[PDB]
């Protein structure tokens, strides 16, 4: 959708032209490859909406 | 509004229809192609009268 | 989803 941002301790996805923070999920993001390649990357948990309902 | 240049260029890749991970996965190569292409402008403008 | 439905 847009940009990762942090308010100091949390991390959020947001749209570029108006601040509207969202929880980072496997829907609002996409995977590509291993963490070693990217110049500037951070460690935070990405939420996966299927798993906590599926394993309920 | 400030933005890191490596991220500015990611949304310019995203604007031509190339998925933005193509920049971050190739960022060194892309910066070398840019720096080398600016170098050739010195030579064109230094050498050529027309 | 399919193989995860085996959970
Ligand atoms: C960053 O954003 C998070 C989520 O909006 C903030 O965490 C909340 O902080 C308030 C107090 O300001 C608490 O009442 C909530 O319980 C917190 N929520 C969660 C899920 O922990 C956080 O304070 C913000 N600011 C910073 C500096 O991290
Ligand atoms: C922004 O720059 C900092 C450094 O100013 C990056 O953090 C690391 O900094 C040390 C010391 O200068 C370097 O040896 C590391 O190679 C840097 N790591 C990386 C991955 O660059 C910081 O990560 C940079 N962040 C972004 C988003 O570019
Ligand atoms: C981000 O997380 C990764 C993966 O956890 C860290 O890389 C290594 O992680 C393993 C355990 O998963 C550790 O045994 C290694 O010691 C870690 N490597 C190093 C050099 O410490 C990575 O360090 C984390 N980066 C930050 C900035 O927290
Ligand atoms: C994509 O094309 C670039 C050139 O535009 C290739 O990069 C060069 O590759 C050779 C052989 O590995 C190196 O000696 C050069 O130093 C590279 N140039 C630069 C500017 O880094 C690249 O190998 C090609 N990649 C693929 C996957 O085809």
């Amino acid at each position: 959708e847009g940009v990762f941002v942090s308010n100091g301790t949390h991390w959020f996805v947001t749209q570029r032209n108006f601040y509207e923070p969202q929880i980072i999920t496997t829907h609002n993001t996409f995977v590509s490859g291993n963490c070693d390649v990217v110049i500037g990357i951070v460690n935070n948990t990405v939420y996966d909406p299927l798993q906590p309902e599926l394993d309920s | 509004l400030q933005i890191p240049f490596a991220m500015q260029m990611a949304y310019r890749f995203n604007g031509i229809g190339v998925t933005q991970n193509v920049l971050y996965e190739n960022q060194k190569l892309i910066a070398n192609q840019f720096n080398s292409a600016i170098g050739k402008i010195q030579d064109s403008l230094s050498s050529t009268a027309s």
